[PDB]
C-alpha cells in the first residue's frame, strides 16, 4: 500500500499542478433502481 | 492524562483507576500492530515539550533511582506506615479521593516518605554488608 | 494484432508534455507477428500522434477541459524503462499468441517498487533460553 | 438464471455489483472470455471483441459501484453469456437477442394471408404468443399464419416471443392500399 | 540494524549472530576513545527520529517494565514453553530463520507470551507477599 501511498502523493500534486478550465464530473447519490 | 505524561490514569477516575489504566497504557501502546513557511517555529516549539517530556520523565524516572526502582512505573517501598499520615484502608482510598484531592490530604509528609524510602534504601545497603561479612 | 481502441488513454501512447498528450492511432509499431522473425520493416523520421484539450482523468472518473496550446516549438525526450503489457487472449485462438495496454497507474508506479516493503519494528523479539526464577 | 432479451434493433442493460461502491476493476467478458469492456483503474477497455463497435456502460455509475453494460442496435450474434468479476466473483448476464417480421413487405388483399419469421438465436426454446386488432390469438410455434385476411385486420399486429421466462412486445403492422 | 535501533544484529544474520553482537555494540560504543539557509528544515526533521528513537525506545524498552526488564537489552523470562509454539532447539534456532523469517513462525502467539509473561510477574508479587506473611 506504499504504492497507494504514492499514487493518492501523485493525485494530490496533480491538480493545484494541473489546471482543468472547466471539469464536468459526474454524481449520484444512492436512489436504487 | 492531558499530556505526553501522567500517562497512567484520568483525572477524576480515582486512585485505583489510575493504578490500573497502568498497565492497559502498557498494552494498548505494546503492539503498534497547510504547511507555512514559518510552520518552523511551531514545530520548534513543539520540540522542547517532547524532550523535557523525557526529560523530567527520566530526571525523576531517574531518581526512582534512589528510591530502588527507577526507569519502572509502578513501586512497593519496604517502609513502616504511619497511620498519622493518612489513616485509610485500599477500599475508599482508591475509589475516593479522585488523587488530586487525595495527595493534599498528606501534602506535608511529602518529604518525610523521601525520608523513610532512601533510608530504608540504605538499610538494605547495610544489611547487604551485614550479610556479605563472612561469606 | 488487435488495439480494439475505446477511450484513447489506454491503447494510444498517453504522455505528459506541455501538460498535455499526444493520441494517435493504433497505426505504429504495434503490429508485428513473431516466428522467429519480426514483422515490420527494414534520424528523427516520423510518427503521427497529435493532441487533444478534453482529456479522461487517470484519478477519478470524469471528463476535464483543457487550454488551447503554445504557439509551438516543443520537445520531449525520453528513456524508457519498460512497457505494459496483456495477452489479448481468449479461447478463439489457434496457436498465434498475442499481447495487447495498461492504465491503471498502481502498477505504472510498480514497476519502480517491487522492492519497497515498508515494515514496521518488531525489536521486541522472542526466542528459547533455560531461563526462569527463584522460587 | 438472469436472463436479459432484446429485440434487434434496441439496446439492452446488464448488471454488475460492487460493495466497495468505489470503482475498482471490474472486466466484462463473454463465454470463453474474450475481452468485452474492463475497468482498467478509471477506464474502459473496449476489448478486442465483436463488440469492438458497439458495447458501452454508463460511465458515471462506477463510483458508486455499480457497472453497467449495453449492447447497442443488437443482432442475434450479440446473444451470448457476459461475466462481471468485479472483485472475487464473475457475475454473469445472458442476452438470447432476437427480432422478428412478417412476409408481406407493402401489398396485400382481403382474403389473402401473411405469414411470420422470428430470428432467434441457437439454444432457444421459445413459443410465440401474437395478437391482432381483431383479437386473432395466434396460438403456435414459430411460423404463425392465418387463411383469413381481411380490411378489419388493419393496423399492427401486437406480436409476442416467450425466450425462457420473458416476452418482448412486437409491431406486426397491417396496411392496405 | 538501518537505524539508530535496531542495533543489536544485522539482518540475516540468523538469531546467534544478533544476540552476540549485542554485547560488541555495547563494546564498540563504550570508551569513545554546504549549509543552506533552509537546512533548519532538514535538520529539523532530522530531530525529530531521534527523539522518537529515544521516545519509542523507553516507551517500550520502558513497558519491559511489567515484563521485568525495562530499561536493558536482555530478558531472561521464567514461563513454560509451549512446544506448541516453535519445537525448536538453540541449534538450528540461532543459526537459522534469519529473524525476520523466525517470528513469522510465531506471528500468533505474540500476545500470549506477553500474557504468561506478565502474568508470572504478578506470579512473583503473589509469593514475594506469601513468603511475607510471616516475616
Ligand atoms: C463518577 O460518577 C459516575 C456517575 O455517573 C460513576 O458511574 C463513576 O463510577 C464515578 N467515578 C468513579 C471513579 O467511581
Ligand atoms: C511511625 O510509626 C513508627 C512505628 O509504627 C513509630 O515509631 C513512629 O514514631 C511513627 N511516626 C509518626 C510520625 O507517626
Ligand atoms: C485511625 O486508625 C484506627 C486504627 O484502629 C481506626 O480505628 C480509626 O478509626 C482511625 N481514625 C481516623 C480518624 O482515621
Ligand atoms: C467513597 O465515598 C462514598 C461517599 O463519599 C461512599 O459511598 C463509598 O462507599 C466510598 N467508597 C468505598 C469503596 O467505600
Ligand atoms: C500537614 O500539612 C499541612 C499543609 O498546610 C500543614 O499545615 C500541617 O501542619 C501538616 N501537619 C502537621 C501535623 O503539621
Ligand atoms: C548467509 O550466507 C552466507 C553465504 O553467502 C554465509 O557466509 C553466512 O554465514 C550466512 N548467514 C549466516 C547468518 O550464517
Ligand atoms: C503449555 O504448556 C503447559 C504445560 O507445559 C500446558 O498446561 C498448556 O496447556 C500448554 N499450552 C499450549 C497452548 O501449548
Ligand atoms: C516436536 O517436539 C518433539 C519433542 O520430542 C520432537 O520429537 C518433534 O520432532 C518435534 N516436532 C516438530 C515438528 O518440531
Ligand atoms: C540451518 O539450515 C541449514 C540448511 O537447512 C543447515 O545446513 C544448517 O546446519 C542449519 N543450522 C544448524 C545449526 O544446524
Ligand atoms: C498462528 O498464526 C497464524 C498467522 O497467519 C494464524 O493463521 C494461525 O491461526 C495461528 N495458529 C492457530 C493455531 O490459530
Amino acid at each position: 500500500e506504499m504504492v497507494n501511498q504514492m499514487h493518492e502523493d501523485v493525485i494530490s500534486l496533480w491538480d493545484q499542478s494541473l489546471k482543468p478550465c472547466v471539469k464536468l464530473t459526474p454524481l449520484c447519490v444512492t436512489l436504487e433502481c | 492524562g492531558a499530556v505526553f505524561l501522567g500517562f497512567l490514569g484520568v483525572a477524576g477516575s480515582t486512585m485505583g483507576a489510575a493504578s490500573m489504566t497502568l498497565t492497559v497504557q502498557a498494552r494498548q501502546l505494546l503492539s503498534g500492530i497547510q504547511h507555512l513557511l514559518q510552520l518552523t517555529v511551531w514545530g520548534i516549539k513543539q520540540l522542547q515539550t517532547r524532550v523535557l517530556a523525557i526529560e523530567r520523565y527520566l530526571k525523576d524516572q531517574q531518581l526512582l533511582g534512589i528510591w530502588g526502582c527507577s526507569g519502572k512505573l509502578i513501586c512497593c517501598t519496604a517502609v513502616p506506615w504511619n497511620s498519622s499520615w493518612s489513616n485509610k484502608s485500599q477500599k475508599e482510598i482508591w475509589d475516593n479521593m479522585t488523587w488530586m484531592q487525595w495527595d493534599k490530604e498528606i501534602s506535608n509528609y511529602t518529604n518525610t516518605i523521601y525520608k523513610l524510602l532512601e533510608d530504608s534504601q540504605n538499610q538494605q545497603e547495610s544489611n547487604e554488608k551485614d550479610l556479605l561479612a563472612l561469606d | 494484432t488487435s488495439s480494439s481502441g475505446g477511450d484513447l488513454e489506454i491503447t494510444t501512447h498517453s504522455f505528459t508534455c506541455r501538460g498535455e498528450f499526444f493520441y494517435c492511432n493504433t497505426s505504429g509499431l504495434f503490429n508485428s507477428t513473431y516466428m522467429p522473425n519480426g514483422t515490420y520493416l527494414h534520424s528523427s523520421i516520423t510518427i503521427p500522434c497529435r493532441i487533444k484539450q478534453i482529456i479522461n482523468m487517470w484519478q477519478e472518473v470524469g471528463r476535464a477541459m483543457y487550454a488551447p496550446p503554445i504557439e509551438g516549438n516543443i520537445t520531449c525526450k525520453s528513456n524508457i524503462t519498460g512497457l505494459l503489457l496483456v495477452r489479448d487472449g481468449g479461447t478463439e485462438s489457434n496457436n498465434t499468441e498475442t499481447n495487447n495496454g495498461g492504465g491503471d497507474m498502481r502498477d505504472n508506479w510498480r514497476s519502480e517498487l517491487y522492492k519497497y516493503k515498508v515494515v514496521e519494528i518488531k525489536p521486541l523479539g522472542v526466542a528459547p533460553t533455560a531461563c526462569k526464577r527463584r522460587v | 438464471k438472469k436472463v436479459v432479451l432484446g429485440k434487434k434493433g434496441d439496446t439492452v442493460e446488464l448488471t454488475c455489483t460492487a460493495s466497495q461502491k468505489k470503482s475498482i476493476q471490474f472486466h466484462w467478458k463473454n463465454s470463453n472470455q474474450i475481452k468485452i469492456l474492463g475497468n482498467q483503474g478509471s477506464f474502459l477497455t473496449k476489448g478486442p471483441s465483436k463488440l469492438n463497435d458497439r458495447a458501452d456502460s454508463r460511465r458515471s455509475l462506477w463510483d458508486q459501484g455499480n457497472f453497467p453494460l449495453i449492447i447497442k442496435n443488437l443482432k442475434i450474434e450479440d446473444s451470448d453469456t457476459y461475466i462481471c468479476e468485479v472483485e472475487d466473483q464473475k457475475e454473469e448476464v445472458q442476452l438470447l437477442v432476437f427480432g422478428l417480421t412478417a412476409n408481406s413487405d407493402t401489398h396485400l388483399l382481403q382474403g389473402q394471408s401473411l405469414t411470420l419469421t422470428l430470428e432467434s438465436p441457437p439454444g432457444s426454446s421459445p413459443s410465440v404468443q401474437c395478437r391482432s386488432p381483431r383479437g386473432k390469438n395466434i396460438q403456435g410455434g414459430k411460423t404463425l399464419s392465418v387463411s383469413q385476411l381481411e380490411l378489419q385486420d388493419s393496423g399492427t399486429w401486437t406480436c409476442t416471443v416467450l425466450q425462457n421466462q420473458k416476452k418482448v412486445e412486437f409491431k406486426i403492422d397491417i396496411v392496405v392500399l
